[PDB]
RNA sequence: GAACGCGCGAUACUCUUUGAACGCACAUUGCGCCCCUUGGUAUUCCAGGGGGCAAGCGU
RNA sequence: AUUCCCACUGUCCCUAUCUACUAUCUAGCGAGGCUGUCUGAUCAGGCAUUGCGUAAGCAGUAGAGUAGCCGUUACGAUCUGCUGAGA
RNA sequence: AUGCCUGAAUAGGGUGAAGCCAGAGGAAACUCUGGUGGAGGCUCGCGAAUUUGGGUAUAGUAGCAAAUAUUCAAAUGAGAACUUUGAAGACUGAAGUGGGGAAAGGUUCCACGUCAACAGCAGUUGGACGUGGGUUAGUCGAUCCUAAGAGAUGGUUUCAAAGGCCUGACAGGCCACCAUCGAAAGGGAAUCCGGUUAAGAUUCCGGAACCUGGAUAUGGAUUCUUCACGGUAACGUAACUGAAUGUGGAGACGUCGGCGCGAGCCCUGGGAGGAGUUAUCUUUUCUUCUUAACAGCUUAUCACCCCGGAAUUGGUUUAUCCGGAGAUGGGGUCUUAUGGCUGGAAGAG
């Protein structure tokens, strides 16, 4: 139980991650577009 | 085979690392 | 059918393949339980930031 | 189930000397070093390999004909059609904007 | 080695200053209907090469060895 | 002084390859250039032989 | 790492036997069955550091099953008899 | 201890990370289930360690020299356990006790004669002794180039007068930048098959073929007289001038995984031969049935071009990637890697 919940949080951290730098992706592209 | 012919001298002494011979001194 | 790459391994490289990974365990395992042996990572995240560190000091 | 090796002085597995195994008129099997297999062109602009212009060994075109190693077109043989296409478009367009800022300097400095 | 479909070309490499020996080479072989048949191959060398002409006829091969030059020599098989 | 050969050096009981060693390299009998000349179809090519190559904004 | 419970053991009571190797001298010199595998298959054998009591063959209408018809070809493990036989 | 340049190697078994597909629960976030996918400080056989070649920096006693299995007949010879032939038994078992190479060795290769010494018994044997024979290249290497680095010139291009070329019925002009060494595993123009000796082979012989450099001749083209055409396009061609100057490609470049294709080997059916076994059974067990470099015709995934304008979103890989920055669809262009037919070439084997 303790394995399968490290991983879910790790899960978490992936995608918090992934999202965090989409949208600083799309901040980024944003001022290069004007 | 640390030496080699020397041409000056004819002896086993031409050191192939250091280009030198150990025995005429060549060159 | 064993191919002949991993009989030329086998042959050459096998022993000292296996003694380097036993030595790597054995470090592993010695230096597990030792204190003063942390990641570049970690060590900044124990120091913290400036700003955390001004918080200390006070 | 006949065993060959190299036929040439270098016994190492270089990408300078390589194998095939054929058999031999006389029945039995035999080795054969490759040669380098050759490179297709390059377009000088965006490197995708040039159409119509046959792939061979750097001295190798030395004994063919123009045509095997040349485009009809402008640039043919040294860019591809698109590129030479982007640069008579943009150099045209260069030309034209060096016109207009030409003529509103005219008019700007008409003033005095 | 090249191949020449050509009979009057081949007449014309026998014609030369420079040649020396003709090859009339015969093969007992079967064609795709199953009937087996004569084939003749005429070889001469040029300058660098050895042009052969292939005939699957025999009334053709006939005729081109009655046509061939009476001072060239003929290697027979 | 050394190497290879028959005391001597292809003229071998004139003086090969070298060596302070000298066209350049070199643990290779490797790579050049210049002048004359000869031969093989020959103005072009190829080869052999001989002999060589360590000016000024001054007065 | 230590201590108790059960089971086992030549550790011991208490030694005994076999195989291999070794040691010695001489010539010269000289400080019946089973597993795996192979002989084309049976039969009969080889190898695997002993690897770990009913013969071969034939017969039966008895015989798991394979293979012919809607009383019936053939193959056939196993079993029974020749057979306390064979060696 | 830390390096640098150029090569070889970085294998296998197990487990199964992101991402993706189809389902169920939930308003999302998400969480389970099955598959797919094939990743790692995953496993298996301040400290230590971290594959490898070449180059290059900072008493006749001890004992028998230890690698198992030998036996029978014949030959030679003065002499045979040790030499040779045949038969039997046994061994290496492609990761060899099998065939080659770099380095290194230098005649140890082959033949004839011999056993004084040597090969720790013997020997008629020999990697021994004595005498001879043997190594053949335009295509294989070196030779050429540069790598780390080394090293002249006045420390490696520096307050150096450091060199070549061009024009013109001696003057003018152009350009910049340093020698050389350093790899028989890096880069590189080109040869294959068959046969042949006591000992030589991609080197010799026979046949067949390519590469580079050079001088030249002929045909054809250069279409009114002067450097050619076709297709919307990708592009095609038997050609189809091109100085200074400025660029581009090949050479020329990390590692791993699955998928597709070709070739060699392995497996296998029929048939044409040869060999073995057969008291009984066994259409049975073994072996031959091959096609080189080079050359002509033809043959492509990818990529690109033209038409066209897509949501009811389609196409599509084993791997969820692609499309108004133009998909699906329809029709074309190209590289010839690699297959097929043919010549070489059946005359060979
Ligand atoms: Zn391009």
């Amino acid at each position: 139980e303790q394995e399968r919940l490290r991983k879910i949080e790790e899960r978490q951290k992936i995608r918090q991650e992934r999202k965090e730098v989409m949208e600083e992706q799309l901040k980024t592209f944003k001022e290069s577009l004007n | 085979k640390s030496h080699t012919l020397c041409n000056r001298c004819g002896r086993r002494s031409f050191h192939v690392q250091k280009k030198t011979c150990s025995s005429c001194g060549y060159p | 059918k064993v191919s002949k790459s991993t009989k030329k391994f086998q042959s050459k490289h096998l022993k000292h393949t296996l003694d380097q990974r036993r030595k790597e365990k054995i470090q592993k395992k010695r230096i597990q339980g030792r204190r003063g042996n942390k990641t570049d990572q970690e060590k900044a995240d124990a120091a913290g930031t400036r700003e955390q560190q001004q918080l200390k000091k006070s | 189930a006949q065993r060959v090796t190299f036929r040439r002085r270098n016994p190492y597995n270089t990408r300078s000397n390589k194998i095939k195994v054929v058999k031999t008129p006389g029945g039995i099997l035999r080795a054969q070093h490759v040669k380098k297999l050759a490179t297709r062109p390059k377009c000088g602009d965006c490197g995708s390999a040039l159409q119509g212009i046959s792939t061979l060994r750097p001295r190798q075109y030395a004994t063919v004909s123009k045509t095997h190693k040349t485009v009809s077109r402008a640039y043919g043989g040294s860019r591809c059609a698109n590129c030479v296409k982007e640069r008579i478009i943009r150099a045209f367009l260069i030309e034209e904007q060096k016109i207009v800022k030409k003529v509103v300097k005219e008019q700007t400095e008409a003033a005095k | 080695a090249r191949e020449i479909t050509d009979i009057k070309q081949f007449l014309e490499l026998t014609r030369r200053a420079d040649v020396k020996t003709a090859t009339v080479k015969i093969n007992k072989k079967l064609n795709k209907a199953g009937k087996p048949f004569r084939q003749t191959k005429f070889k001469v060398r040029g300058s660098s090469s050895l042009y052969t002409l292939v005939i699957n006829d025999a009334g053709k091969a006939k005729k081109l060895i009655q046509s061939l030059p009476p001072t060239l020599k003929v290697n027979r098989l």
